[PDB]
This record gives structure tokens, sequence and C-alpha cells, in this order.
RNA sequence: CUCGGAGCAGAACCCAACCUCCGAGCAGUACAUGCUAAGACUUCACCAGUCAAAGCGAACUACUAUACUCAAUUGAUCCAAUAACUUGACCAACGGAACAAGUUACCCUAGGGAUAACAGCGCAAUCCUAUUCUAGAGUCCAUAUCAACAAUAGGGUUUACGACCUCGAUGUUGGAUCAGGACAUCCCGAUGGUGCAGCCGCUAUUAAAGGUUCGUUUGUUCAACGAUUAAAGUCCUACGUGAUCU
RNA sequence: CCGAGCCUGGUGAUAGCUGGUUGUCCAAGAUAGAAUCUUAGUUCAACUUUAAAUUUGCCCACAGAACCCUCUAAAUCCCCUUGUAAAUUUAACUGUUAGUCCAAAGAGGAACAGCUCUUUGGACACUAGGAAAAAACCUUGUAGAGAGAGUAAAAAAUUUAACACCCAUAGUAGGCCUAAAAGCAGCCACCAAUUAAGAAAGCGUUCAAGCUCAACACCCACUACCUAAAAAAUCCCAAACAUAUAA
RNA sequence: ACCCCUAUACCUUCUGCAUAAUGAAUUAACUAGAAAUAACUUUGCAAGGAGAGCCAAAGCUAAGACCCCCGAAACCAGACGA
């Protein structure tokens, strides 16, 4: 019978060699996820089909913000073959209220808090 | 056979990618499978399986 | 129950001859 | 074509995602008087601020809940010493 | 359908059919071939 | 002269289907990514106690909004106003 | 054909087959198995069924004593019997119609390819063929020839199975007529082997251009028989072909 | 036009059965079972719809849920947190209750079926792309216009059987058994001559002869020690290609 | 205009129909959803409502809004027919 797929804990164990490939701080954890769906929810159980909704990822291609707490990865792990997970990186901190509305959410995981639409002049 | 399973280039495995269901790909495999570990299918064994 | 670390606490015919005439 | 070289320069896999040839106005008035902003780029700008907006609201919540459980644990540390006192010991020992 | 156990080799479901080609033993390639060196 | 019998894809007779080149690089290509998943989930942000009632407020106060929401149905007033101005229907000029 | 236990159904519940097994239609002991009443369970509805603290009244200061032991151990309403209490069906087709069997090819109607006979299709148990294995037979000799116990494939001609298309119709044997095709070749051609001297044979490779009889009996396909022939091949074609015929 | 006439009337007989059922637009919507002279139907549940009330619903952390027993199964139940926005109750009803394939655990059959029966899940009875055509496999769903763009699934690979050369005397026809057994029908031993050769490994002879192998010598045979085919009936079946920087 | 590319009529019935399942030559006209019980919605009046009856522990009165067509073989009565 098909039923619910119980991941052993030794598959989320990073290895050394894991943090190098990735380039991820084991001691310094990302504060949040990044989650993108990149697969449809057809073809797959019902219980997958609810995550999904619950995670707001009901639009493929769409990225969305998680918190990286035991609650929401394991909601993550039950999904995670339909879904890019990717951290999200601040390299100008978090935005603050004067510049709100001028952030974007690049390619490469990163929120800048500043989009003029101009070429750098260096 | 264990010195096959040791030596193997290839980055994906069986054992690996059932056991942690990726892909979903226990949809379409067995239960048995998680100790089979592609090695059996039906009555038949087969060696040239790592 | 099965997947307890409890499991087969309350067993008792290993204990016992096995008496089946 | 070229998604995936696009992404290794840090844009968008596809050309009409974020940046100049997108965001940028289409056209202004012939005197220079700049034209209203595009329907479009009014949508993806309150979009982006909804998504700032939760990344700081997310931020912050997992900053307070980390300073609570620090104040419990430090609490719980400073009620251990409390119950140590209490009256002299005596009999035998004296 | 047919049972778990058949006879004949039954037909894998094309999910797992590109599984097992994927998985396949791969064995280490030599930078040069030792029949080549002293 | 070759011919499957019954339907083609299902059966214990079957069309033999086999797995193309291409076909083997789109498997890998979403078993990579389902790796790094596997690597970004292995590093929690806070623990279990930790993360612990960190959210309990914001979510009391958003089920107390469908709550209003859901207890807040009743029929629109009516108004004097639009009851007269149907009595325009018939209105002429002099 | 109703009820209960166990497996299938391995761990909360549930879960079918004209599935695999074992049983029940009682018996025994009490005579407070008296009355009443929180909160619950429930056989996937309902009906029905199940457990109950406290309290009243008893028992009791020995009695695993307080809703008997026991798994199922059973039947609704109406109605009938009775002063009352209460009782009454193998209504076993066991949610039970108060009481009604055969036959129809003399048949009719409404439908159904939801469902059989016909053919197709699926399948290959059965049937057929090849190869692998080398016990045995062939005086000796496994392989001229034949072949056991088994193994691996293939064919879709037999008998079955399934019920997928058709019941606002897909007309059945055999024959006549015309034949199309397959080769797993009966004859004719070319070859290998032989326990091939020759003459006749056996076996295997290759070959589908050509050919493959007339009659007695039988509705016959067959089969038996007569006389021949270089030979009187095996099958498929909606068991080829009835808007061509019988 | 007689298994019992015909006409009229009861009569608009009845039919769980078949057929048909008329303007536009949008929205929600596929559903365990139980009983039944019942399985071609109904009623109650379940599911679905509308309106309404007010409050948790779903996802789930530890802790917890059986002994008897052969599979020490995948899992489930319970469940705060958390991520989410639904859920229960009240009022009013209809329809569905003739099911198909795939994956998985099983049962029946033949470890047959496009077979049959349950369970878990998916898909179909809705869209589009792909596997050639294609309900059931894969990709993908929320709807319009565009002579923009990035992608998803998505193309079938394989071709196999050479092999040593050279050389051989002898105790002795070992004993026993046996008509005969002489290396080679059985039994026992299996010692020894020659630098070198088993009281004989495979053939052969009625028994013996006869032909090989294991010996010496010569000498770099300086070997792989992993395997195997084909046949159907209208007419093969895209055309083709081993070479220009993986997109 | 055609040539190119794409596209397996419709209804019904079904697990599923281009289906070689059903009906249809075509045109015009004709031919098929009737209502209580409550409930809901909108007025009136209100511990009363209603133009005797009836209902009433916010009810009562009034309105709006839900329930098809064709077809048997038969049965019976009374006539008419050798
Ligand atoms: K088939
Ligand atoms: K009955
Ligand atoms: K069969
Ligand atoms: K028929
Ligand atoms: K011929
Ligand atoms: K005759
Ligand atoms: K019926
Ligand atoms: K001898
Ligand atoms: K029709
Ligand atoms: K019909
Ligand atoms: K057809
Ligand atoms: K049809
Ligand atoms: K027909
Ligand atoms: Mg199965
Ligand atoms: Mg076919
Ligand atoms: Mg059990
Ligand atoms: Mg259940
Ligand atoms: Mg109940
Ligand atoms: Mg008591
Ligand atoms: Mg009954
Ligand atoms: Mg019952
Ligand atoms: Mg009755
Ligand atoms: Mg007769
Ligand atoms: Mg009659
Ligand atoms: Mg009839
Ligand atoms: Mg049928
Ligand atoms: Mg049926
Ligand atoms: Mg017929
Ligand atoms: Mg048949
Ligand atoms: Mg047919
Ligand atoms: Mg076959
Ligand atoms: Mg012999
Ligand atoms: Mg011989
Ligand atoms: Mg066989
Ligand atoms: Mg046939
Ligand atoms: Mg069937
Ligand atoms: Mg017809
Ligand atoms: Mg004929
Ligand atoms: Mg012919
Ligand atoms: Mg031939
Ligand atoms: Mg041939
Ligand atoms: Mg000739
Ligand atoms: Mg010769
Ligand atoms: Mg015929
Ligand atoms: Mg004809
Ligand atoms: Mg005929
Ligand atoms: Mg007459
Ligand atoms: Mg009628
Ligand atoms: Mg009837
Ligand atoms: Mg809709
Ligand atoms: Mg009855
Ligand atoms: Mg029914
Ligand atoms: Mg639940
Ligand atoms: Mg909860
Ligand atoms: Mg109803
Ligand atoms: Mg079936
Ligand atoms: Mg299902
Ligand atoms: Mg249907
Ligand atoms: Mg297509
Ligand atoms: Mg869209
Ligand atoms: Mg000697
Ligand atoms: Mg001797
Ligand atoms: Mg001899
Ligand atoms: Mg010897
Ligand atoms: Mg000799
Ligand atoms: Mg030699
Ligand atoms: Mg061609
Ligand atoms: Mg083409
Ligand atoms: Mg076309
Ligand atoms: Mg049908
Ligand atoms: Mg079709
Ligand atoms: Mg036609
Ligand atoms: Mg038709
Ligand atoms: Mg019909
Ligand atoms: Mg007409
Ligand atoms: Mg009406
Ligand atoms: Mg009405
Ligand atoms: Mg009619
Ligand atoms: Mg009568
Ligand atoms: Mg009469
Ligand atoms: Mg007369």
């Amino acid at each position: 019978k098909f039923t619910r797929s119980r991941i052993p804990e030794k598959v989320f164990q990073a290895s050394p060699e894991d943090h190098e490939k990735y380039g991820g701080d084991p001691q310094n954890p990302h504060k949040l996820h990044i989650v993108t769906r990149i697969k449809s929810t057809r073809r797959r159980p019902y219980w997958e089909k609810d995550i999904i909704k619950m995670l707001g990822l009901e639009k493929a291609h769409t990225p969305q913000v998680h918190k990286n707490i035991p609650s929401v990865n394991a909601k993550l792990k039950v999904v995670k073959h339909l879904i890019r997970i990717k951290p999200l990186k601040l390299p100008q901190g978090l935005p603050a209220e004067e510049n709100m509305s001028n952030t974007c959410l690049k390619s490469t995981g990163e929120l800048v808090v500043q989009w003029h639409l101009k070429p750098v002049e260096q | 056979q264990e010195e096959r399973e040791r030596n193997n280039q290839n980055p994906w495995t069986f054992e690996r990618i059932a056991t942690a269901n990726m892909l979903g790909i226990r949809k379409v495999l067995s239960p048995y499978d998680l100790t089979h570990k592609g090695k059996y299918w039906g009555k038949f064994y087969m060696p040239k399986r790592v | 129950y099965k997947t307890k670390p409890t499991h087969g606490i309350g067993k008792y015919k290993h204990l016992i001859k096995a008496e089946e005439p | 074509a070229g998604g995936q070289w696009r992404l290794q320069q840090g844009l968008a896999a596809n050309p009409s995602g974020y940046g100049p040839l997108t965001e940028l106005p289409d056209w202004s008035y012939a005197d220079g008087r700049p034209a209203p902003p595009m329907k479009g780029q009014l949508r993806r700008k309150a979009e982006r601020e909804t998504f700032a907006r939760r990344v700081v609201l997310l931020s912050q919540e997992m900053d307070a809940g980390l300073q609570a459980w620090q104040l419990r644990q430090q609490k719980l540390q400073e009620e251990q010493r409390k119950q140590e006192n209490a009256l002299k010991p005596k009999g035998a020992s004296l | 359908g047919s049972k778990a156990v058949t006879r004949h080799r039954r037909v894998m479901h094309f999910q797992r059919q590109k599984l097992m080609a994927v998985t396949e033993y791969i064995p280490p390639k030599p930078a040069i071939h030792p029949s080549c060196l002293p | 002269r070759g011919r499957i019998p019954g339907r083609q894809w299902i059966g214990k007779h079957r069309r033999p289907r086999f797995v193309s080149l291409r076909a083997k690089q789109n498997m890998i290509r979403r078993l990579e990514i389902e790796a790094e998943n596997h690597y970004w989930l292995s590093m929690p942000y806070m623990t279990r106690e930790q993360e612990r009632g960190h959210a309990a407020v914001r979510r009391r106060e958003a089920f107390e909004a469908i709550k209003a929401a859901a207890t807040s149905k009743f029929p629109p007033h009516r108004f004097i106003a639009d009851q007269l101005d149907h009595l325009n229907v018939t209105k002429k000029w002099s």
C-alpha cells in the first residue's frame, strides 16, 4: 500500500563535505527560507496537495519566504520533492521603513534594499 | 559485490533515493524496495545492481 | 505497543515450560 | 534560450523578469514630463513591498522568540538559587 | 493485473524504469590505462 | 506485422518503453535540486523548545479576525433614496 | 441466505470474494438476574444492541460478595391468548408480504451486448514447434535415428477461460463457385549427415514460381474402403466467401 | 394479423424499462456503507449545494495505545507547537448509491487474462503538452487579448565461439576373481627401472593388439577461462545519418 | 478560391464512443416541470395576528419561490360480426 513516507533523520545530517559544496555555515544557520514550487501537485497524494496550500505555494515559480524552524521544516520535508529551498541572503540587512518600496529579490537569493535600475559606475 | 558498491562512481544509488523518498519515487516503488534496494524484482535477482 | 521501547514487557510464556499435550 | 546563463550572471532566467528592460517606463511625454507608472510595475512594486514586510515580520518574530526563550532560561536558573537557603541544620552535625 | 511475483519479468513503471537507468553501476576509470604503464 | 496484443501501455504484454539520454538528464537534474533541499533542511535556526510559543499571539489574533468576519454577516442597510430614485424612469423634458 | 471466533486485514477503527477454517439456534447456577439514575459505547444509517458511578431497597463484618457463568446461544410491527403479570413463528428467504406451485418450442411485451449461444479481442492452462541438458534405447556407440526427468523461448490452428465491441440483428454446419496469403514443404528443384554399396528410405538446411485425383457409404468436417497419382501437404482468411448459390 | 375476434368505453390503464425533454451567462460540485422478493430500483447514512449561527478545523513535539504468535512490515491512532483558514452546529433539499486503468499490500484463477474481489494512493469520467495514433502512464491545472519570453515532461541501446606443439621403453599380462580380465568388467594394493613415463585419465580389443592424455627433452603455444537462435498467414515500413566544440 | 499547417460530426447511452452502438434526408409549423409540508426572502401588525372558524412561550397575516412528454403486451364492461 502507498502511505506517507518516514524520512530517516540521517538524511538531514549535513556532512562537512556538503558544507563546502553548498557554502552553508552550520554554526550560523540561515534565518529564513526561500521556497519555490517547481513541480505540480497533480498525480501526488492529497496530503501533499494540502501542505502546498498551507505553505502558500499554489502558483509555481513564485518565491515564498518561510522561517527556518523545525515545525516549518517538517512540512517542507513532506513536499521537498516539489519545491526548491534556498536560504534568504541580506547583503544590506533587513529592509527599513525608508527603503521598503525599493526592495527586490534577485535570482541568487539576495534581497537588495536598493534597486535603481541603473548600470554600476565601477 | 562489496567492492563494486565501494568504488561505485555513480553519485545516485537506488538505496539513497528510495529511502529518502527523493522525487516521490516511493509512489511507484514497493515497501520491500527499502530493503531490496533495487537488487530484486519479483522473483528475479540482479547481481549487477549496486 | 510495538513501536514503543516498552514492547514485550508483558511477555510471560517464554518463562514457562511449554505444556502442550 | 539562455536561461541558465542569465542565472549564472545573477539576472532573472526570463529576461521579462526584474531588470531595466521591464521595470523602466516604456514611454514619456515629448516635452520631458514623465509618464504615469505602468499598471504592471505598480503591481510588482506592491507585491515586492509585501514580500519585504513579510521578511521583516518573520525575522522579528524569531528574534523576539529567541529572546523570550533566553529570558526564561535565565529566570529558571535564578529560581534554583533561592530554594537553597533554609534553616540551619542541627542534630548530630550541629 | 499481474501480481507482485510473476513467472515473466513484469514490465516496470516508467518512473521506476528511469530510476534504474540513472542508478546503474559506473566502474572507476583510470586516467591512464594500466597496460600502457610499465 | 508487429502489433502489441490488447492496449499498448497496459496489460501483461506491453509495448516496451526505453529511457532516452535526455530522460536520464532530466531526472538527474531534479535529483540534484532535491539533494540541495536536504542540505538546507539540516540547519534549523531554532530548536523546538525555543520555537514554542513565539508566534502564538499573532496566530490567535489572526483567528479572531476570522471569527469577527464570520459573525458580522447581516443584511445590508436599505435607503429611502434608492426606492425613490426609481421614479426617475418616467422623468421627461418640460 | 441469520448469528459468533480466527486468517486474509501484522500496529486505532473499518474493509470484500460461490475466499481459507471452527462454531451457534443452548446449558448451568441464582430467585434483589429488585427499583432507579449521571456519563458513555454502538457492528459504518435507522431499528436494535452494550457498559455503567451515585441513590433507594437488600445482602454483608468467611464468601476475587453489588448489572450471574457463558462467544454466538436469536425474530420487529400488527394481531391473538390473559383478570393481571406475561406468552406466542426453522416468519431459517432469519429487517419477517396473514395465506399462492409447475409449464410454455403456441408464446407475447419492455429492455439488455449491464448478460449467454455466433464471430472478433484478451489469455496460453490445454495444444503445437524449436533449442538447451545427456540418463536410456540403437550389438559396441548419447547426439544415423529415437528420447526420460527437467530447462529456455516461440506459435495462436484445438478444447477451455474472460465478458471488451455488436441483441432499434455482426445470419450458423457442410457443399458449390472463386480463391488471397503463411511455410512449420506432400510432390517437383538444390544441398549436409547416415547404421547412405546400388535400388528404395531416414534426418537436417534451402526453396512458396508450379502442382496437389476420381469414386462407394455418411448432412457431414473427419474416418473407413475401392482405383490411381511425381504428390493426393499443414494452416489462416468474420470456423475466407449465403445483398453469388445450395 | 385468434393460446383466443373486433369496436367503443373504463383510459391520459400501468410500466423500477427505452426514447425525448426548447433562451443567454457564471459559480460550487465525482461521494465509506446499511436494509430491501433487494442488487436495472428505492429509503437512511456518506458525499455534494444553499442560507445561517459561533469556534476551532487541517498540518502535527514529546509522552502514550497486548499479550498470545512465523513474516521482529510500510504505516496508523492520539497530538501542543507551527504553517494556515477553515471547521462544527442549525435550517431546507436534490442528485450520486450499475467504475475504469495504473502503482502498492494481498486473496481467487494457472505467480492466465483488457480476469475477479478488497485495501492505500493516483489518474480518468474537465484543460493543455508529451509517450506515433491513444479516457487510466508522464508533464501541467483557474479560464481573456498579443505576430513577446523562460521552461516542464519529452528521441533506444546493443553484435558475440581459432588454437598447442613434441614424445612414449620397462619389472609386469601386479595380485585376486574370472572360460578369458593383459593400464582401461569387478576387488586389493598403487610400490618401482630408466634423466624422464599413473600398476593408468579418455577411446578401443571376445580377451590381447591399436590410438591418445598425464612424463622427459625441445621451447618463451609468453590463450579467453565472463555469454549465444529462430516461424504466420493483404504489403517492409517515416526518409536518413557513425566527425565542426551542450546548446 | 484551392494548394501549406492544425482538427477523430452531433445527440443519447456508458467504466469508456470517430466508433462499424442509438436517433436523425431536409424545410416550415406543432411537441415535454402541474402542487403541498415546512423553511427562506420581502411588507403589514405585534403579545398578539387574521374581514367569526385558526394559530400564538415573537408570533401571525399576505406575497414571491420546488415537483415533465411519448410507448406496451394486458385486464374488465357493454355492443357489433358465421
Ligand atoms: K496489452
Ligand atoms: K428475504
Ligand atoms: K484463459
Ligand atoms: K446480438
Ligand atoms: K502453392
Ligand atoms: K449420402
Ligand atoms: K428495478
Ligand atoms: K582388465
Ligand atoms: K439519440
Ligand atoms: K438505449
Ligand atoms: K468499433
Ligand atoms: K461501440
Ligand atoms: K446495432
Ligand atoms: Mg496488483
Ligand atoms: Mg490494440
Ligand atoms: Mg487486527
Ligand atoms: Mg477508515
Ligand atoms: Mg452508530
Ligand atoms: Mg451502586
Ligand atoms: Mg434479509
Ligand atoms: Mg442485521
Ligand atoms: Mg406488508
Ligand atoms: Mg413441438
Ligand atoms: Mg400469447
Ligand atoms: Mg420482443
Ligand atoms: Mg459486454
Ligand atoms: Mg456492470
Ligand atoms: Mg446468431
Ligand atoms: Mg466467444
Ligand atoms: Mg465483430
Ligand atoms: Mg504465448
Ligand atoms: Mg546405451
Ligand atoms: Mg555412434
Ligand atoms: Mg514453456
Ligand atoms: Mg483466430
Ligand atoms: Mg467486469
Ligand atoms: Mg442499425
Ligand atoms: Mg467452400
Ligand atoms: Mg490460392
Ligand atoms: Mg523452409
Ligand atoms: Mg522462410
Ligand atoms: Mg517446379
Ligand atoms: Mg551422400
Ligand atoms: Mg464461415
Ligand atoms: Mg456476404
Ligand atoms: Mg454457408
Ligand atoms: Mg380477424
Ligand atoms: Mg406513462
Ligand atoms: Mg415495474
Ligand atoms: Mg467550477
Ligand atoms: Mg421481504
Ligand atoms: Mg443499488
Ligand atoms: Mg485526522
Ligand atoms: Mg490539534
Ligand atoms: Mg434527501
Ligand atoms: Mg477490470
Ligand atoms: Mg480510488
Ligand atoms: Mg456515469
Ligand atoms: Mg496528441
Ligand atoms: Mg495560468
Ligand atoms: Mg605395467
Ligand atoms: Mg588389472
Ligand atoms: Mg577391457
Ligand atoms: Mg584404480
Ligand atoms: Mg597397450
Ligand atoms: Mg603428453
Ligand atoms: Mg515507409
Ligand atoms: Mg515524421
Ligand atoms: Mg489533419
Ligand atoms: Mg458496455
Ligand atoms: Mg476517442
Ligand atoms: Mg463509416
Ligand atoms: Mg453511429
Ligand atoms: Mg442499444
Ligand atoms: Mg422522415
Ligand atoms: Mg410548482
Ligand atoms: Mg410552491
Ligand atoms: Mg413516440
Ligand atoms: Mg385482475
Ligand atoms: Mg366481457
Ligand atoms: Mg353461411
